[PDB]
């Protein structure tokens, strides 16, 4: 959940920098990692929901990060509403 | 896509760990990807599928594992 945390900041920061924004970031509502084994490298994906005040207005947002390797061991690959 | 299928491990402490594998990938290759995730180590550790033990030469297709199911760990 705090290693969780530090990822969504970096999506909302990542929205903001890929689209001139100044979003909000609030906290993670739901996060699935899933660790892909389907290619010669191993990545894992995040899959978070996370809401952040756009012009101070609370709103429910999905973001993926891909990343290399396991956790333990970064990119913004989507970011939108419901 | 129908080639990959999404798979939870589950341990004893309450730990669920997700995979996305192809169904004819041996699933040593996911036990030792879940040790490494959960700084484990092998010798030490057992999987299980449907009360099972499994072989880390056998994949989920000859399992006949499907989407969304549980292999469950636990201490060797």
């Amino acid at each position: 959940s705090l290693e969780i945390e530090e990822l969504a900041r970096f999506a909302v920061d990542e929205h903001n920098k890929k689209e001139n924004a100044l979003l909000e970031f609030v906290r993670v509502v739901k996060a699935k990692e899933q660790i892909d084994l389907t290619q010669e490298w191993v990545f894992t994906m995040y899959y978070l929901t996370l809401e952040a005040k756009d012009g101070g207005k609370k709103k429910l947002y999905e973001a993926k990060v891909w990343v290399k390797g396991l956790t333990n061991w970064k990119e913004l690959q989507e970011f939108k509403p419901v | 896509n129908n080639d990959h299928i999404n798979l939870k491990v589950a341990g004893q402490d309450g730990s669920v760990v997700q995979f996305k594998i192809k169904r004819h990938t041996p699933l040593s290759k996911l036990m030792k990807a879940y040790c490494e995730r959960q700084g484990l180590s092998m010798r030490q550790i057992r999987f299980r599928f449907d009360g099972q033990p499994i072989n880390e030469t056998d994949t989920p297709a000859q399992l006949e594992m499907e989407d969304e199911d549980t292999i469950d760990v636990f201490q060797q």
